[PDB]
């Protein structure tokens, strides 16, 4: 176990053996070993998916707020991309629901069954690229091509795997909400909350707090 | 449907200056500042934020001046009108399956005591407020007890009267 | 023969079957005599579509028209041309010996007792003699259901261009050999009814 | 004559053979045919959704001239 | 048959009909029904206790 | 030799002809899929011999590869070296097809596994083969040298899609300006 999140609490027992476990499981979701399984696999792909998704947001927004390169805004960047994309929206969607659609098939069977998409005939002839390392979520082969899960770090890159994916998680959903009652830029926000914490926050922005739902909002102001 | 939306709709329109005129009638019989002046405004101020919301949500409104709501989910999606039943219907079905599941939880629980009925009418508070709190995931919970067929009582375990 | 889905566990009473690839995920052959049955109505229906292919296909190649441009002169009060030459046939006589003959054949088809003879009759449906060997066999089954499987879905594909673009079958493949990223069935307004 | 259907056939030969129905129709026949309440009960079943059918098709398609304008009637 | 043992009851007419009892006592003079099955149920007239015969309980 | 001294090569590449114990990935860890996957890659390596030593020496004989089917589609008739050169482009898919697909059917029909990879016989003129002694030594060298052989036809390919040129002019490109003609001054192979 990592630790506690909440210390003094009692952890559950089928969170003690978990790659990045601090015993948080309130609503009981992971009782069940069959859906603790389920919900392990589920968490390292949106945490790898949000690992991905906040690089190609936050890299690009520091290296333009450094003034390195000029590149559109992540809210805005599906619009920049089409009308200079070759391939049309449609054909577009068509191939990446075919290719979504083949890629999470494979993944979905080996979970039921762990190693069988490295079986003989699996695939043509290609198996051997996905022969599995017999851990849920954690495939390898040409997923792992410099072979550092044979390293002795091993357990520590999965503990910082899903950490760094948490945090991930919470900064996209930061990011869209903060455009969502802002209208500005994640670095435009961070650099407004560094010219003035106390007045531009959550509580400012006209959104967060509803004025119906705080009627002192209007009442305790200058 | 042959509807109008309200915000172009001249029955609803007329509505609200009826409804306003009736009102604004009431009023000119009492003093200004008086407390059943001060009501009737509150009133009329609630009367015209009603009509400008229900204007501004894109409801759509008959020959009669009313809004109409549309319950199809393909005609609710394509035209904006998924706030009048579809997202209703998801609220109210998350909340009812909370609540279903709480009352299964609280029964289950207490089935495995020494006193099962004594449970059932001297409620268990705190137990109760534990479950209460963790109907929230009920959907994970009851979609994997149906994958794992421990959701049913099987056929042979249940009373049944002669055929 | 090997597994449509990968890793996945296969119904047990498809193994030994020619064509098979443990494909049943609605477990319709669960009654052995249903599956039977289903083995001689994939197998007709693979036979038509076979023929059905190449006839829609090989017309178009001796410029005949598509499979879609060929009965209209049943309603556009024309005649019917078979490779330029007239064909002195109308509609009262043309389905007449249409119900005869294939009802006629089909009646023979239906009145074999054993499981065999009605997906494998042989005889003197087999002259060239493909079935002395049993090696052979076993592999020309595979090759005809699988040729088969592709050709049911050809036609249907022949069905469904129509139905949604309204062109012929080497008038799409042109159309989509012209601009492939932009002309396919995500690119029309009815594969995908919400673009 | 020697031509037709025979009832207690038909019904003998409807059963699914998954065994989604069980035994399907089987003896039917001499349940429908020895019990006069199973007759009178789909006669009058029928009869009845078919008077409601003639109450919603003569208002609506009225077949009688000059009914339409009778509303009393 | 045993002392306080879980038996299925399979009287169609019983209230318990398809319900898991305890044995209370079996009879061993040959009466009719000889096993005493006490339920966690009462039925419709407050009785919790009933007499069934050996096939009528199925041990589980 | 090794692809990568120090690392352990896997035990089921060795021994092979041209071995060098690559294979990170396992894909030739079962040996039924090892066995196809020599002849693939011998064959894709002869293939690379035809394809390097034709788009290089028709050149050197003054004949781009990327231009060489540029008569069907803009307009024209084939020609080779200098003799006016009969057929058309449709009736050369014909012979195309007849002949290759003619012969790649008797590639496999074989019931041996080293004929499918070395065949040997009437397709070994001037004698060669013999026992082992440099039988091996070539299979070493052909493996080595088809390498080498499909890394420049991929280069061929990369280079004309990324400068529209042909790869013996763009060479001369390279020695008349290493230093600010590469791969890495356009800006096709490396965005910004
Ligand atoms: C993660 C997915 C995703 C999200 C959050 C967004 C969000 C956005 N896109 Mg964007 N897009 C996304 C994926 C894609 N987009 C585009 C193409 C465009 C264009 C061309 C444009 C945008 C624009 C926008 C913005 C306008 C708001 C909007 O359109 O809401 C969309 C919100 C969504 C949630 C979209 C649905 C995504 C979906 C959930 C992905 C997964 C679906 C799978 C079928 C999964 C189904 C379940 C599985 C298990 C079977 C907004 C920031 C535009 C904007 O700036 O103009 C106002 C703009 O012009 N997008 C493509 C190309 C195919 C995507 C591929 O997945
Ligand atoms: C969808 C993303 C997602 C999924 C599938 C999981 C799943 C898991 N978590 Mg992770 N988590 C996820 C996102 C995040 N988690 C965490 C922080 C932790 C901790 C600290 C721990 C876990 C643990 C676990 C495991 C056992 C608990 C469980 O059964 O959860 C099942 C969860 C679901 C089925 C998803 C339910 C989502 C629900 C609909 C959310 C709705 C309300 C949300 C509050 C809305 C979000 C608003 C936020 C963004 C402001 C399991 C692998 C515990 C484990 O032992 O380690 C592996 C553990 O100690 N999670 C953060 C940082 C806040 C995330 C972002
Ligand atoms: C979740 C991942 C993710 C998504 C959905 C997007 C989405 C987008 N990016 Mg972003 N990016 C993403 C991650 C990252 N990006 C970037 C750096 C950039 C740059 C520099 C630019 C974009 C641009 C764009 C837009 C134009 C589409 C495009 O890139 O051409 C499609 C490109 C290809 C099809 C070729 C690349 C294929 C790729 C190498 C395949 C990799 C597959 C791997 C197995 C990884 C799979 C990822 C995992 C998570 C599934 C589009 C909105 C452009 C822009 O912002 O607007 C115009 C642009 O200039 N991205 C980095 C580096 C920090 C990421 C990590
Ligand atoms: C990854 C975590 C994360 C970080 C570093 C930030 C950073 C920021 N946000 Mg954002 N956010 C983050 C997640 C989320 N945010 C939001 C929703 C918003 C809104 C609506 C706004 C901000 C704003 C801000 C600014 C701070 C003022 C504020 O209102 O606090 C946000 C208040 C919260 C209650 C969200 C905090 C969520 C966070 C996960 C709490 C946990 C933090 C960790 C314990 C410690 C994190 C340390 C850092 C170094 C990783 C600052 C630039 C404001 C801005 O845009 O202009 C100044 C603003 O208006 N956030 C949601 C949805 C609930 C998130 C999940
Ligand atoms: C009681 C069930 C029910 C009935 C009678 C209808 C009836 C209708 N739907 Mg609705 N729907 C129903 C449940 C549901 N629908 C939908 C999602 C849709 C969509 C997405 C669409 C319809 C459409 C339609 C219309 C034409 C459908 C058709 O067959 O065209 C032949 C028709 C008014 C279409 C439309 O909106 O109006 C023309 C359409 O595009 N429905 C969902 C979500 C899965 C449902 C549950
Ligand atoms: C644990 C609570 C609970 C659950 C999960 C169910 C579940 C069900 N009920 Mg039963 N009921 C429940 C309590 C009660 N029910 C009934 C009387 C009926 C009738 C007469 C019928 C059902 C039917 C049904 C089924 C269809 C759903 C429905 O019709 O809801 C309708 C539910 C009601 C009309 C009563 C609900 C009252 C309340 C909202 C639920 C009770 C809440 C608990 C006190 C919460 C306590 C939890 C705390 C202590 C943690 C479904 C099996 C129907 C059927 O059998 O379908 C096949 C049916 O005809 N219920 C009463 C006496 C009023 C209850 C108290
Ligand atoms: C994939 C192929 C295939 C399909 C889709 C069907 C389909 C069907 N076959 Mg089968 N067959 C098929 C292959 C073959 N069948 C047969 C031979 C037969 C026979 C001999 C019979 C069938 C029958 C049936 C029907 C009932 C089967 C059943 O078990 O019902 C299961 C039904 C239930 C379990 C009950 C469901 C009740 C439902 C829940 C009630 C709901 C009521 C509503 C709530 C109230 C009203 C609401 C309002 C809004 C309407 C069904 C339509 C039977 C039939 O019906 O013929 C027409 C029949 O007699 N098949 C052969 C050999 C020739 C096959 C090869
Ligand atoms: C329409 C053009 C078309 C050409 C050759 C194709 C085809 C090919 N040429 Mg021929 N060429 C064409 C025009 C011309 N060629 C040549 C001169 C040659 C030479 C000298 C060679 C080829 C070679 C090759 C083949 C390399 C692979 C192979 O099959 O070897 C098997 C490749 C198939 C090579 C070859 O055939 O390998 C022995 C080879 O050495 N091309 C000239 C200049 C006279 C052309 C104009
Ligand atoms: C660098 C060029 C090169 C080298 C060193 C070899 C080496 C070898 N080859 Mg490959 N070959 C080479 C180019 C090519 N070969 C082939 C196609 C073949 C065939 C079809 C055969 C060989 C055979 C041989 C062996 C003896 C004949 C020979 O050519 O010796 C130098 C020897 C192992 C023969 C064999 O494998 O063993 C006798 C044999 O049958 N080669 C083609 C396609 C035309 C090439 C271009
Ligand atoms: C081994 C393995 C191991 C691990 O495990 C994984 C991995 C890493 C993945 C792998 C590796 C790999 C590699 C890299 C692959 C690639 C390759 C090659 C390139 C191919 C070719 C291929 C190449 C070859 C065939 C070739 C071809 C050639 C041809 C003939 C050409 C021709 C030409 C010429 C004549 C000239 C003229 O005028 C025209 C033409 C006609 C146009």
């Amino acid at each position: 176990k990592a630790g506690n999140w909440l210390p003094g609490s009692k952890t559950p027992a089928y969170l003690e053996d978990l790659p990045g476990s601090y015993g948080f499981d309130p609503l009981k979701l992971g009782e069940d070993p069959a859906s603790l399984k389920w919900y392990v696999q589920s968490e390292l792909v949106h945490s790898r998916f949000a690992m991905a998704a906040v690089a190609g947001i936050l890299i690009p927004e520091v290296l333009k707020a450094f003034g390195a390169v000029n590149l559109p805004v992540w809210y805005e960047a599906g619009k920049y991309a089409q009308e200079s994309s070759p391939i049309p929206f449609n054909t577009l969607i068509a191939l990446e629901i075919f290719a979504f659609n083949f890629v999470e098939i494979k993944r979905w069977q080996d979970f039921k069954k762990p190693g069988s998409q490295g079986e003989e005939g699996s695939f043509v002839g290609l198996e051997g690229f996905f022969k599995g390392t017999g851990e849920n979520g954690y495939p390898g082969g040409v997923f792992d091509p410099l072979g550092l899960s044979k390293g002795p770090g091993y357990e520590a890159m999965k503990l910082r795997e899903i950490k760094n994916g948490r945090l991930a998680m919470l900064a996209f959903i930061g990011f869209a909400s903060q455009y969502l009652a802002t209208g500005k830029g994640p670095i435009e926000n961070l650099l407004d909350h560094l010219s003035n914490p106390l007045a531009n926050n959550f509580t400012t922005n006209g959104t967060s707090l509803p004025a119906q739902a705080h009627p002192l909002l209007s009442v305790l102001k200058p | 449907s042959g509807l109008t939306p309200c915000s172009e709709s001249k029955g609803f329109a007329k509505r609200q200056k009826n409804e306003i005129k009736a009102l604004t009638k009431r009023l000119k019989q009492y003093e200004e500042g008086s407390a059943p002046s001060l009501a009737l405004k509150a009133t009329i101020e609630r009367t015209e934020k009603r009509f400008a919301n229900y204007g501004n949500a894109g409801l759509l409104c008959g020959t009669d001046g009313l809004p109409h709501l549309i319950s199809d989910p393909g005609l609710a999606l394509r035209f904006g009108h998924a706030g009048e039943t579809l997202i209703p219907t998801v609220g109210f079905l998350y909340i009812a399956g909370w609540i279903g599941t709480a009352g299964r939880d609280y029964l289950i629980a207490s089935k495995g005591e020494a006193k099962p009925r004594e449970k059932e009418y001297i409620i268990d508070v705190p137990l109760a407020l534990k479950i209460s709190a963790q109907g929230a995931g009920w959907p994970f919970r009851v979609i994997r007890e149906l994958q794992k067929g421990t959701l049913l009582e099987k056929d042979s375990n249940i009373t049944v009267s002669p055929r | 023969a090997g597994n449509w889905l990968p890793g996945s566990d296969t119904p047990a009473y498809l193994d030994g079957l020619p064509g098979s690839f443990g494909f049943d995920p609605f477990g319709l052959g669960s009654t052995p005599a249903n599956l039977q049955r289903f083995q001689e109505a994939e197998l007709v229906h693979s036979r038509w579509a076979m023929a059905g292919v190449a006839g829609a296909l090989g017309a178009e190649l001796l410029g005949q028209g598509d499979w879609y441009q060929a009965p209209l002169w049943a309603v556009n009060g024309g005649a019917p041309t078979y490779l330029g030459i007239p064909v002195p046939f109308n509609l009262s006589t043309l389905l007449a010996i249409e119900f005869v003959a294939i009802a006629g054949a089909e009646a023979q088809r239906n009145a074999e007792p054993d499981a065999e003879k009605r997906k494998y009759p042989g005889g003197a449906f087999d002259p060239l003699g493909f079935s002395k060997d049993s090696k052979v066999l076993e592999e020309n089954k595979l090759k005809e259901l699988k040729n088969g499987r592709l050709a049911m879905l050809a036609f249907v594909g022949f069905i469904a261009q129509h139905a949604a673009t309204g062109k012929g079958p080497l008038e799409a493949l042109k159309l989509h050999l012209a601009d492939p990223w932009g002309a396919n069935f995500a690119t029309n307004g009815v594969s995908i009814p919400y673009l | 004559f020697g031509i037709g259907h025979t009832m207690q056939e038909i019904l003998d030969a409807h059963t699914p053979p998954g065994g989604g129905l069980g035994a399907g129709h089987k003896g039917l026949f001499d349940t429908v045919n020895n019990s006069l309440h199973f007759q009178l009960g789909l006669a009058l079943a029928s009869v009845g959704t078919i008077t409601s059918l003639v109450a919603q098709h003569m208002y609506s398609l009225p077949p009688y001239a000059f009914l339409a304008q009778d509303f009393t009637t | 048959r045993l002392w306080c043992v879980q038996v299925k009851v399979l009287r169609p007419e019983s209230y318990w009909f398809n319900e898991v009892g305890k044995v209370v006592s079996v009879d061993q003079s040959g009466i009719r029904y000889p096993v005493v099955v006490r339920f966690p149920t009462v039925n419709y007239a407050g009785v919790s206790t009933n007499n069934y015969s050996l096939e009528e309980v199925q041990e589980v």
